[PDB]
């Protein structure tokens, strides 16, 4: 059974860093790419970042590029997201999802539980 | 939100409702697939439909979907009380630098 | 002509035209596309 | 040999939508346009809509324009008809026909079996 | 029903009957073609005559057609028991936005 | 149902430009041509311009040629009328109408709500 | 104003009145059609008669019209309270470069 | 020199399939469309099918559509005609011809030798 | 055989002969091109004339062709003993769904 | 934030070489193509060269082809321009721009500060 | 400069001015997008409008753009003292081997 | 500057093969297609062959199809013309030109120097 | 040589001569471009005019070109001694499978 | 089973039979190879055809295969008594995460 468990949330003052992680079990971690998706309270879903199966390629949304950093460690089956210079607009619930590709577009085929990151002063 | 959706849809139990997700000529009109997710009130999203017609094992036969032109639709027949959830359409927009673009999200309320 | 029919005209052949050139076009741009 | 098979009929209350399909077999679907023709019980025939071979061109009758939608999928050899906001006057038997053109007018060489749509309260 | 047909004509087996289809200056009087369809009581319409004279392979030589001016006619010779059906004349009208226009329809009853 | 809605009017000083629009819904916009007409306060109607369905043919009244430009965008179902160097004689209520042809002349089956343009100093 | 209309017409409720439309050899007498529009005081003109005899579904049976030579007219029977409006006759002039030409417009008064 | 060599003929009972081929040399195969033309013994010539240079468009005669299928493989310079549900009147000599186009109609400039296909019981 | 050809012609050596190919208003009368083929008794057809006047390299100057109205003709001068063959005319017919339409074929015999 | 800083300008006699550079920060350099644009004093802008994200494809303007060379180093986030056989008309301010593509044409969302190259004797 | 722009446009604060960028059948009339740039007197160009209608985050609502046929226009409503700059239009020309083609550039002077 | 220099010419008896080459400098070789043009002594010009920028498409004249072969190698900036079974009519001066395209027809902006091939016995 | 040119033309220095290149409905009458070349007696051909009106950098103002219908013309004004050369026109023919088709070639001789 | 095979195919000894394998645009229509296996009732599968045309050493010349478009076929000529076996077609599906995808399996029975 595919299990994605997240951690590393909490309350952070604006302007400093926070690191999230998504521990994985139930599948071959090194064969799949991963996504990060966030949802602001009361809003819809927003795509954040993707990383390739070998970590060779990274893509980011226009609103977080240069501040966020996605990385993986295939020897520990863990996915990371380093968030620097956090702003109030970044307060949301972050989900790690497992990448899948069908014909001409990709989807998320198993999702994690989600973690809440709060930025306030 | 390049893909626009009705903000709310309601229907009585046992009947058929439709949720639409219409885009432009760069995301849905360009030939890219449309996928659907269901988010129950207190949990993470779950995949509902992929490839515009296919559904996973857990999704019952009640849900179905199709696309034509620049619009995609999700058809739910025979509503239950446990169908109250937010539904999001997801595709790829050629004009951005992101893998996914999501819709606004439609909340379905079943008039029990 | 100001008085022509200003609408798309039905009652036209809706099928593929088989009387077309089936060969490649040698009058095409042979250079790489910068755009 | 040309076979046109229709499915998707039934009984539907007025004010809502029902979908029809006409699966095709025995010829190259992408080479021909198609038609929809309906016949109310005890009445004559009425032309509904036409679609080009590539789907670029669409036409509808005056009594159904703005409510019906015609579409095709060339990779599955199936024709569609999306009728929204059905009324009582729409009760008829719907036929899918293959388009043909002789000199100055069109005709339908092959017709489907037909399906019955009932709209009542 | 811009094309006017008699609602019912009849004749004895083996005799000759004619079916008229009167149009206007915009459909038949404009030079557009006239086609004929045959509908048995329990099946879909089938093509009988196209191009105002031409018949498909399955159509026997009993049926024939012609047009002149604003009116078009279908001629049947040697009436049989199986000729009982509904006959529609189809053309195109310049004044509308429809690919085809059909007539009222005529029913053939053989006095056998 | 045919829905023709117009906007973009107001009060403009003479010698400069103003832009009008006519949004359409309920019929296939690409299959029909469109008209612009104007009615001065206390006067009758006066035809302004006609554009073909594909936009190839543009015709104007003699009093407005060289100053008025008509355009359409079939991907947005919106018709445009670009007015440059407006004069005091151009103050009128502008309507958009859908073109129809019966035998030898044209007429407008459905008309828009209309908008008022004021040119004064 | 190549088409000439009377400035104002009036009549008792329930009687028959006629609105004439006079043209020339280039617009009406050249073989072109005449269309009529009815404009309420607070809305855009609404189609009344096309093809010189034909009316849409919305128009009631009271309105009728005909053309002959270079003259055309609109006939109204059974005047009602809501029939008060401005009536314009439209045709096409051969001698101009415009699709439509409109008349002066006739105001109909109901002496209720 | 253009060489067109057909093969795959013989005697076959009615109701079953047979596959023809036409091997090419002396010209760039992938730049030209192809034709199939058959001649019944003692009769005239009859056009059967045409395939585009890339294989995007296929056309068949009304008397063989649904039963025959034309195809090509540009990597071996071979043209195929798959005949299914062979009937008695399908007995003829089949030629592969190279497509050409002059102004408004097409012709065939180079022809093959031809093979006999006999359907009898 | 939508194109009409005489079934056989004959001529003495050194004389000129004419082979006709009559079509209709849909194939030849519509302005489409006419091409001619020559088939010796034991070989495949060989292109003789294309574009209604043009001939390939191997074809001698004796063969010539033209067209006018709905008819196209092939003229042979200086008839030889090696001209015994079947001659087919080819065009395109608007009323069908085929690229080529052939004639019936004319057998030419030289009276040796 | 996207930061493009340029250097390598100065004064160079005509006939010999010069190398420019454009150091980047705040975005993933290996995901984007880059442009060079120059502006002669008192004149308009002129496009010079483009390089693909992987460096496979290079395109040059007609007036600089054969002399200028564009390259990138993805491990240092630096864009280079090797300018050879400099002439007097090559005196202009050079900018580095980040490539973007919208529907059918490209543009530059983020620009550099610019460096001045003077060719004189 | 395959695209033509007026060399200068001026106006007092508070009203609307238009900057035109006419093209041809190869760049703007061929369906390629038109983008706009602004260059303050001592700085690098800054993106103003892309996709012929869209603007980035930093650009206010005063600037808007549109194109029709082979021409494009930039509308600046409510002139301020800070709008004095050069405005360039950019497209792609099919007849060259360059990614971008720029216009001449129009200098906007605010009559303070 | 654009420089096209050919070689490989000489005297060859009829019936055998010979190879030509056209070395290039001063432009990006892989961004352009190339032509071959020949001129018989005292006569006009004649188009021979073309190759695409990637070498996917080749087109030959009718008189030389099946015998001549055009190829390019993007690593050495050189263009080849392999001539097989030369005829007496093949004696001419052969030029290599660079392809350009304006609106609907192509031309050659830069030509080579010319090489002479004589077929005689 | 599908395109037809006069084999030779002549003129005295200082005056104007014209070189014509007559084509057909398939090459020049079909709307394809006409390009001109110059070949000095001992060198390779050099591009002179492209796009029927445009000239490269090295070509002086004396050479100009135009086209109309099925014909094209190269006008040289102010004859000089260095104009002794062959001038070829080049276009595309729809009926062939070649990228370019050339004209016969005209020798321009100055009467020094 | 993304590849569709007929459940059973039969034929008399000495005749020719064909087993078909129809896929989609992701497995066979995408350009991937199709291989065939033969399983006797009591033994493990044996490779029959690989590369759509090639066969191992032990496989006789009777078996042959080919592919075109979205479908592939296995042709057996000269049926014998021992050819009663299950035949499977294998390819690769782009839409899954597996090396191989098999067909349903066709059982061949010779009428002995």
């Amino acid at each position: 059974q595919v299990q994605l468990v997240e951690s590393g949330g909490g309350v952070v003052p604006p302007g400093r860093s926070l690191r999230l992680s998504c521990a994985t079990s139930g599948f071959t971690f090194s064969n799949y790419g991963m996504h990060w998706v966030r949802q602001a309270p009361g809003k819809g879903l927003e795509w954040v970042a993707i990383i390739w199966y070998d970590g060779s390629r990274n893509f980011y949304a226009a609103s977080v590029e240069g501040r966020f950093t996605i990385s993986r460690d295939n020897s520990k089956n863990t996915l990371y997201l380093q968030m620097n210079s956090l702003r109030v607009e970044d307060t949301a619930v972050y989900y790690c999802a497992r990448a899948a590709y069908y014909d001409t577009s990709g989807y998320g085929d198993y999702w994690g539980q989600g973690t809440l990151v709060t930025v306030s002063s | 939100s390049v893909l626009t959706q009705p903000p709310s849809v309601s229907g009585a139990p046992g009947q058929t409702v439709t949720i639409s997700c219409t885009g432009g000529s760069s995301n849905i009109g360009a030939g890219y697939d449309v996928h659907w997710y269901q988010q129950l009130p207190g949990t993470a999203p779950k995949l509902l439909i992929y490839g515009n017609i296919n559904r996973p094992s857990g999704v019952p036969d009640r849900f179905s979907g199709s696309k034509s032109g620049t619009s995609a639709s999700l058809a739910i027949t025979g509503l239950q009380a446990e169908d109250e959830a937010d539904y999001y359409c997801q595709s790829y927009d050629r004009r951005l630098s992101g893998s996914w673009v999501f819709g606004g999200g439609t909340k379905l309320t079943v008039l029990g | 002509d100001p008085n022509a029919n200003p609408n798309v005209d039905p009652n036209a052949n809706p099928n593929v035209d088989p009387n077309a050139n089936p060969n490649v076009d040698p009058n095409a741009n042979p250079n790489a596309n910068p755009n």
